[PDB]
């Protein structure tokens, strides 16, 4: 909604930055993905804290990977330790899509909005992290 | 007219120039070509983008392997000439698939979407075969002894075997058509064509030859089997001294050439499984210059007659030429025919078209009966004369 | 050289040739061994400002 | 179109068609004066030593 | 001369008036178009999604689909989806493709054949009609004969049956059998293609039949259409080898001739031109009625013929009004049109050498004796024969 919606202005630690890079590029062209552990103030504030990924494939991302089994049983690690992390969002790396948001890309993000209604989607490029811009 | 040419020269070459630049600027002008029944098709183009099934790559299977382990293998070969092995179709029928057949294949799953129809396998035999008109009876001169046999071979048995069977001998596998040339023998066999409702394949001898011997080979074997498809078919070879002419080969000559595409052609000519019902016709000079290897009698069947027009028989021809036409005469069909020496029948079918263009000459506008009188008389001499080679001495 | 970083990435940049222009507003180049590529004209050329078998920089 | 040969023995009919010939070029077998010539412009790289003559050799 | 120049001069000045109007419609001007068409090219572009991958449209098939071939190497089985419709596209042409995933977007272009371009060369004869007059009678046949059938309909229909389908220009060059072909093309403006015999023969093997059948079919694709076969004589004459001379490259191009004329594949209303200087190389077949229809047949110039062939050749050149014609059918008859460019190029020639820039008839006749021996020499006196 309009009225709502607004942007969300990520500040990445390094937690989270080197672990995006790091997890795309020896998966290669196999893309990784996962959810994102950070915290949500503001209207417009996400940190992103750190990461965990979900599993690779070699079709990339796909619906296949995003089960609620798999974050569930994160949360329960994170009560133990006793961490507070809400889920800030999703992330993904394309080395073989561009920056733009692929077919099953979409579909991957409206699931994850269900459960956080204030979900940011993240490109990694794996393949550019070798270079010195990213 | 030297300085009266270069006013006209100037002029048109500054008008000329000043065009250069208005066609190049006006263009479309940022137009959209699709206009306004397209944008609700635009929509579902972007859902197309995010889906994998689209776009799909055209392909062809090679051939049938069963190793099975999913669902049936199968090898295409991919149009970047990467082969690759798929897999029986998501929904459609395995009895879709099948060899020589064309089949879309995803572009990035690559397993079998759809099927498509068959054939592309062949490059060059797709290329070999040209469009197909019909002429009928009325247009090509004589209803001749030499015109029913014509009929009587191919028509009675594509459109009845039934006939054949009653008789006690199979429909021909081969047919031969053979007559000194310009007596109308392609604008009969266009004729039996629409008859019969037998598809007919024109097919040009020069075309099979080529520098290296080999394509002249698989495009003849292909060629044969998409016919074999194609139920009760023709296969007319026309004008062909190559697998038509003479049977030798010297081993450094263009003969070579000849005698791979002609060897082929006998391994078809029996099949791999016989062809009842299946004609090749081949048209030849006569059939003693046609291979006595190639002609191995039984399969090649009977052999038609048409012969060079008599005085008799040139009196029929003309008749039919003359009617199907639009022509005020005076003067007979018979007398015109005798005036004709024996030559050719062309010759004297020319002469009912030329007395139409003595009209406009004479200014006419529809032919008479001495524009008649005076076309027979340039036409015997101006075509029969002024042609052909002035040596037979040192040939093959 | 600290701005330098960010500008060399590109997706590359190629010679290409225009083996005719179009009078639709869109240009035909073909880089040399790629098949054929029609583009929109830029704000750097229209139609006036390429012209047949002109080898350009793209 | 223009045309050098060697010799005018190995030439078509066609080309020594007059109506198609506007100008025809006559040159001589080698000749004294063109080898006294060349051999002068040659010697001047050349080194050279008292008593020599390129009228001889021409 | 002053009589013409007042109209030319405006002719020049209304074209200056009509380029200038264009570019007041382009910057300023707009009614239909405005802002509105801008943002239409700007919204079609990014949905279409440059670059666009050129693709050939083959066939198109009604259920939103088409079968196209991409360019880059590897063909693709598309839908039309997006901004065509199955009609808007036409068969042979070239096409635009969404990149990023292959729907066929439309057809702005066309595809224009590799062959055609070469083969090609512009209508319009450099020796104005009714001054390609000398044998005056037989320039006018080749108008009725190629040109006729397709510019008047008339005389076709109440005449009935098969139209003419060629004609043969024959005889000794010179009688202007290319002028001819020109003309009429020209006239009816069917796209002239033009190949000499010798591309017919040339190292590889079956270039004949291959470029020929090419040709033709091309001609009935851009139809009504005008071929011009030049000057075949070489299929015999010339060979690079073995193979490139002798009976299966004559017979395979001759074989090729029949079918494609009146044959099984036949021909539309496309005509076939031929020059030849000379039908001993060429068969009966080929000088066969109803794939030649009328021939023309040009004989040697007669005595009166000659000095109204001179005369193309003078206006050409600078028009004579001093050159004694009897001279010249006096010196030399029943040669050649090629005799009277011999005796032109001879007078042009000495004029070059002392640099007089111009031709008299003082130039005809000190060039004249000299040719007419010449013309005689040009075929073997050996030591003295």
């Amino acid at each position: 909604a309009p009225a709502v919606d607004t942007a969300e202005q990520v500040y990445i630690s390094s937690l989270a930055l080197l672990k995006m890079l790091k997890h795309g590029r020896a998966g290669v062209p196999m893309e990784v993905m996962g959810l994102m552990l950070g915290e949500f103030v503001d209207d417009y504030t996400v940190r992103v804290i750190d990461v965990f990924a979900m599993p690779q494939s070699g079709t990339g991302v796909s619906v296949e990977a995003v089960d609620p089994v798999f974050q569930a049983k994160m949360l329960d690690m994170l009560k133990q330790t006793g961490r507070p992390e809400m889920v800030v969002g999703w992330y993904h790396s394309h080395p073989g899509f561009g920056c733009w948001l692929s077919g099953v890309d979409i579909n991957t993000q409206q699931s994850f909005e269900a459960l956080s209604e204030r979900a940011v989607a993240v490109v990694v490029d794996p393949i550019q992290s070798v270079k010195g811009k990213v | 007219q030297s300085t009266y040419s270069r006013q006209i020269k100037q002029v048109e070459d500054d008008i000329q120039q000043l065009l250069k630049k208005i066609n190049e600027l006006t263009g479309i002008k940022e137009s959209d070509t699709g206009l306004a029944p397209p944008a609700l098709w635009d929509l579902a183009a972007d859902k197309q983008t995010l889906q994998s099934e689209q776009p799909l790559q055209v392909a062809r299977c090679t051939k049938i392997i069963n190793a099975d382990s999913e669902d049936p293998k199968y090898i295409i070969n991919v149009k970047q000439f990467a082969k690759f092995v798929v897999d029986l179709s998501d929904q459609v029928a395995p009895t879709d698939i099948e060899e020589g057949m064309r089949v879309g294949v995803d572009r990035n799953k690559y397993q079998i979407h759809i099927p498509l129809p068959p054939k592309i396998d062949p490059t060059v035999t797709m290329m070999q075969v040209e469009e197909k008109p019909d002429v009928t009876y009325s247009d090509v001169g004589g209803c001749k002894e030499q015109i029913e046999k014509l009929r009587e071979v191919v028509e009675t048995p594509l459109l009845h075997p039934e006939r054949f069977v009653n008789l006690g001998i199979e429909p021909p596998k081969g047919v031969l058509l053979f007559g000194p040339p310009g007596t109308g023998k392609t604008l009969c066999a266009r004729a039996v064509a629409n008859r019969t409702d037998a598809c007919f394949i024109p097919v040009i001898g020069s075309e099979l030859v080529q520098k290296y011997v080999g394509e002249g080979a698989r495009m003849v074997r292909e060629l044969f089997e998409m016919a074999r498809t194609k139920k009760a078919c023709l296969i007319f070879f026309d004008e062909i001294d190559a697998i038509g002419g003479a049977r030798f080969d010297d081993g450094a000559g263009g003969d070579n050439e000849v005698q791979r595409t002609m060897l082929e052609l006998i391994n078809q000519l029996d099949g791999f499984d016989p062809r009842g019902n299946i004609k090749v016709l081949m048209a030849t000079n006569r059939p003693d210059t046609l291979d006595p290897a190639l002609m191995r009698p039984g399969r090649l069947d009977r052999k038609i007659e048409f012969s060079l027009p008599d005085l008799e028989g040139r009196t029929h021809i003309f008749k039919i030429h003359a009617r199907s036409m639009s022509v005020e005469r005076d003067i007979r069909f018979e007398l015109l025919a005798r005036l004709c020496p024996n030559s050719t029948g062309a010759e004297i079918r020319s002469v009912c078209t030329e007395a139409g263009m003595f009209a406009i000459r004479a200014r006419r506008k529809i032919a008479t009966e001495k524009d008649f009188l005076e076309a027979v008389n340039k036409v015997i001499k101006s075509y029969a004369k002024f042609s052909a080679t002035p040596r037979y001495m040192t040939y093959n | 050289l600290r701005e330098e970083l960010q500008l060399l990435q590109e997706q590359g940049s190629y010679v290409g040739e225009v083996v005719r222009a179009m009078d639709k507003k869109k240009v035909l180049v073909k880089v040399h061994p790629e098949g054929k590529f029609v583009v929109d004209v830029d704000k750097n050329i229209d139609i006036n400002d390429v012209t047949p078998n002109c080898r350009v920089a793209l | 179109v223009i045309m050098a040969t060697n010799r005018i023995d190995i030439l078509d009919s066609a080309l020594l068609r007059p109506g198609r010939i506007d100008r025809k070029i006559e040159f001589p077998p080698p000749n004294e004066e063109a080898r006294l010539d060349i051999l002068k412009i040659h010697s001047r790289k050349m080194n050279l030593t008292r008593g020599i003559n390129l009228r001889k050799i021409a | 001369t002053q009589c013409r120049l007042k109209l030319l001069k405006l002719e020049r000045i209304k074209d200056y008036l009509l380029m200038e109007e264009e570019f007041i419609r382009n910057q300023e001007q707009m009614k239909p178009l405005e802002e509105k068409q801008e943002e239409e090219r700007s919204k079609v572009d990014d949905l279409r999604g440059t670059p666009m991958s050129v693709g050939t449209l083959e066939e198109i098939i009604d259920d939103n689909h088409a079968i196209v071939s991409t360019s880059v190497g590897s063909e693709h089985y598309v839908s039309i989806l997006s901004f065509v419709d199955k009609d808007l596209l036409e068969p042979g042409c070239s096409v635009l493709l969404n990149h990023k995933v292959h729907a066929v977007i439309g057809v702005l272009m066309d595809d224009t054949d590799p062959l055609v371009t070469v083969m090609k060369v512009e209508k319009a004869p450099q020796e104005t009609y009714a001054d390609i007059g000398g044998l005056d009678n037989q320039i006018q046949e080749i108008k009725e004969s190629v040109e006729l059938p397709l510019t008047h309909p008339e005389y076709y229909e109440e005449m009935g049956i098969k139209p003419p389908k060629g004609v043969i220009l024959y005889g000794p060059p010179g009688t202007g059998k290319t002028l001819l072909a020109k003309a009429v093309a020209n006239q009816t403006s069917a796209t002239f293609l033009r190949v000499v015999g010798s591309e017919l023969i040339q190292k590889y093997l079956g270039d004949g039949p291959k470029l020929v059948r090419e040709l033709f079919r091309v001609a009935e694709e851009h139809a009504p259409s005008i071929v011009f076969i030049d000057e075949i004589d070489a299929i015999g004459t010339k060979r690079y080898d073995s193979n490139s001379g002798g009976e299966r490259e004559i017979q395979r191009t001759m074989l090729e001739l029949l079918n494609q004329l009146d044959g099984f594949d036949s021909r539309g209303d496309v005509k076939v031109i031929m020059a030849t200087n000379r039908i001993e190389t060429l068969d009966p077949a080929l000088i066969r009625p109803g794939r030649i229809d009328r021939k023309i047949e040009f004989p040697l110039p007669d005595e009166k013929t000659k000095k109204r062939i001179f005369q193309i050749h003078t206006s050409r050149m600078t028009l004579a009004d001093d050159v004694t014609l009897d001279d010249l059918i006096m010196a030399k008859d029943d040669l050649s049109g090629a005799d009277i460019k011999a005796i032109c190029t001879e007078a042009g020639l000495m004029a070059l050498r002392e640099r007089r820039m111009k031709v008299t008839n003082e130039d005809f006749k000190k060039s004249k004796e000299n040719v007419l021996y010449k013309k005689q020499e040009g075929t073997p006196e050996g030591l003295y024969l």
